[PDB]
């Protein structure tokens, strides 16, 4: 009786009045353990499991 | 007095519309581009007939396409809370 429930997680880069968002790795108040299931363009890498709390996409806010 | 007064008319009318028709203020020289921006807008959608692109809109208006998405930005008039979903 063993099912596979996939959640979807959208979220986007728009460019806001301020200056433009953008999807990245680096944050600059963060720590480096959290900052590893991603890869340098700032997306997780394919099959890592996520613990409530992880990063699914790097995105940083002007 | 009318051919004349039309000015006077006119002028205040749109000096007016410029500050208090937003709930944003944005001054009557950065919000004339906005204006024609829809104008011009309404021409290419009415011409070419799809949505023209922000870089066709800078090539129009002649500005950095940077400009016109932070114009837009400002173009937002805001929405409400209590509104039935």
């Amino acid at each position: 009786l063993t099912s596979i429930h996939i959640e979807e997680h959208e979220i986007d880069a728009r460019d806001t009045k301020l200056g433009a968002e953008e999807i990245t790795r680096d944050i600059p108040n963060v720590s480096d353990e959290v900052l590893a299931d991603l890869d340098e363009r700032g997306i997780v890498r394919i099959g890592a499991e996520v613990r409530d709390g992880d990063i699914l996409v790097g995105k940083v806010t002007p | 007095f009318s051919t004349y007064a039309t000015w006077w008319i006119r002028q205040a009318i749109t000096r007016a519309m410029a500050d208090q028709a937003r709930t944003i203020r944005i001054p009557v020289h950065m919000v004339e581009v906005i204006n024609k921006l829809g104008r011009i807008q309404r021409e290419l959608l009415q011409d070419l007939g799809r949505e023209p692109t922000p870089e066709e809109l800078a090539k129009e208006m002649d500005i950095t396409p940077e400009k016109v998405l932070e114009i837009q930005q400002y173009a937002r008039e805001p929405i409400s809370l209590d509104q039935t979903i």
